[PDB]
DNA sequence: AAAAAAAA
DNA sequence: AAAAAAA
């Protein structure tokens, strides 16, 4: 019915947060993410203290979580979710233990600790997935203030190194400008800003986004892009009958990844660094397109100059 | 406030929304 | 009536892949080059370990590989290629044992030893040739992660240093950076992003590519050129009766070895040598925007 | 827009 | 084309 990750996250969900659990709202499902991403990173309260190679300003913080009581069945977490009496017994059996690897454990041969780690590791990717979906999804309302030049802006979304470790291809940040910085291997992954990220309703049930589905505008602009992106990609949405506030997708943008604009010097030709500006001095940009692909075909709509932020702030006055 | 454009599926940066022209 | 260069692939190919190499798929030949590179380069399981100067990480990855099984008859490389029960035999008598070198082999006077070290060679050489050929390939529809810019994408295709060290005027990537950002030699090789590498069902029975002979456009593409090259290389294809994805070259460029956009390349066609404007759009964007 | 590796 | 020779 599911893959091994979706159920993953919903076992665990489910068994940290009893009924309190709600699977159709974005906040809720972020939020217990977010919990459980902390929760299998060792960051809550009463875990192990990380010392390997810390520096003694580190090892303070590390010592005075360990020393800190643990969370308390019952407490709030985020708005609607609260811990159930048996969040403790989840977290001392399916989170692996601190600096656990996967070779160490397939050398066990214990396929019972195999699957919790492969397990862990897939609750790690949904939950970073999550996450940046929930850093779209402020940003289209509230501008970061470190971004501050298209230098900044290039490095979004401003993820921890868990996060990056997780999803290198979709966390920006501090991680992500060290690796493209340093010695790039066959491993490397590029940060693809606007990869399409269903909402978290739709990723824990394994529903991929398409044309048709019933979404706000909002979560819609923060699955295939973020605030500073360009606002005609708002063209992928339409209201309903009746406006309200729920509409639904009309299409979804093109080259969301992959999109190089290099033209190598080969056969006695000159180099090209960019195509789109080369052109012959008319480098008018309001005049540039998307190709928005449609349930009739692909159209391409002539781009709006205008932040998704700064157009979701208007159309909102 | 910030006027900055970052590019994505195919368009181009743009430093500043007014100053376009 | 084979060239020995390609006799010996031939030979090799067969002894290890059995009934089941075919000599038409580009792909399969491409994979069968890469097993037998990977064999002969010592980087299969079971194989000695290249630890004469490993680090610790490189020196523990080694041992794995080394204690880790060799492949056995029936494994499945790739997607067509099974591994006969001969492989090893051949492995065993076919690759020089590790770290051998060309000198020591001519001073001993081992007339059987000399055929295999350079038969060796000249097996690295046409496997790293299908290896350019097939990156090539590969970056016309899907470039790689570390090509941001025209200082990256100026040493393509980013093969490893096996790989240079066999064919250094055909490989890009980190070693030749370092030989061009250092002290150069005599014997210092330039390299040559867009030489003519004849598709791989070509290569390995010494057919020229040419005009007139049946190839498919990425083939074509992937032979002359890669995928940051300009759109304009495409004019050297032509589809046939019905297309079908299989058409005829009708030129070679030349130099392979508002004025921006006006800059024309040279293509060879049967009657001569003509002009043709440049289209200003890399490769990978016409064959992004013309796929529909 | 599968899996195996794997911290300022 | 012959010769030479790893992060």
């Amino acid at each position: 019915e599911l893959p091994r990750n979706l159920e993953v996250f919903n076992e665990a969900c489910g068994h940290v947060f009893g009924s309190s659990f709600n699977r159709e709202d974005n906040s809720v499902i972020s939020d217990a993410a977010a919990f459980l991403f902390k929760m299998h990173t060792h960051s809550l309260d009463g875990q192990e203290a990380k010392v390997l190679r810390a520096s003694e300003k580190k090892r303070e913080r590390e010592n005075a979580k360990k020393s800190r009581k643990a969370p308390e069945a019952g407490m709030r977490v985020g708005r609607s979710l609260i811990l159930t009496s048996r969040w403790t017994e989840y977290c001392a059996t399916c989170v692996p233990a601190l600096g656990s690897k996967m070779k160490v454990i397939k050398a066990s041969g214990d396929a019972a600790m195999i699957q919790m780690m492969k397990d862990h590791n897939s609750l790690l990717r949904v939950c970073v997935r999550i996450e940046v979906w929930k850093a779209r999804y402020v940003s289209l309302v509230a501008l970061d203030e470190r971004i501050q030049t298209l230098e900044d802006a290039q490095w979004f979304p401003y993820l921890s190194g868990d996060s990056y470790r997780a999803c290198p291809g979709l966390v920006g940040g501090y991680f992500a400008k060290k690796a493209a910085a340093g010695e790039r291997g066959k491993n490397y992954k590029k940060l693809n800003q606007t990869a399409i990220i269903p909402p978290p309703r739709f990723l824990i049930i394994g529903h991929r986004l398409q044309i048709g589905d019933q979404v706000t505008l909002r979560e819609l602009l923060a699955s295939i892009a973020w605030g500073l992106c360009d606002g005609v990609l708002a063209e992928c949405w339409s209201p309903s009958q009746g406006d309200g506030s729920i509409g639904v997708v009309v299409g979804l943008p093109l080259q969301a990844t992959g999109s190089c604009f290099l033209v190598v010097a080969s056969h006695g030709l000159s180099a090209i660094a960019d195509s789109r500006i080369e052109g012959t001095g008319n480098t008018n940009l309001l005049e540039e397109c998307i190709a928005i692909q449609k349930q009739d075909g692909v159209i391409k709509c002539k781009r709006s100059g205008k932040s998704l932020y700064h157009c979701l702030k208007e159309t909102a006055g | 406030s910030c006027f900055l454009v970052v590019a994505s599926h195919g368009l181009s940066a743009i430093a500043d929304s007014r100053i376009e022209g």
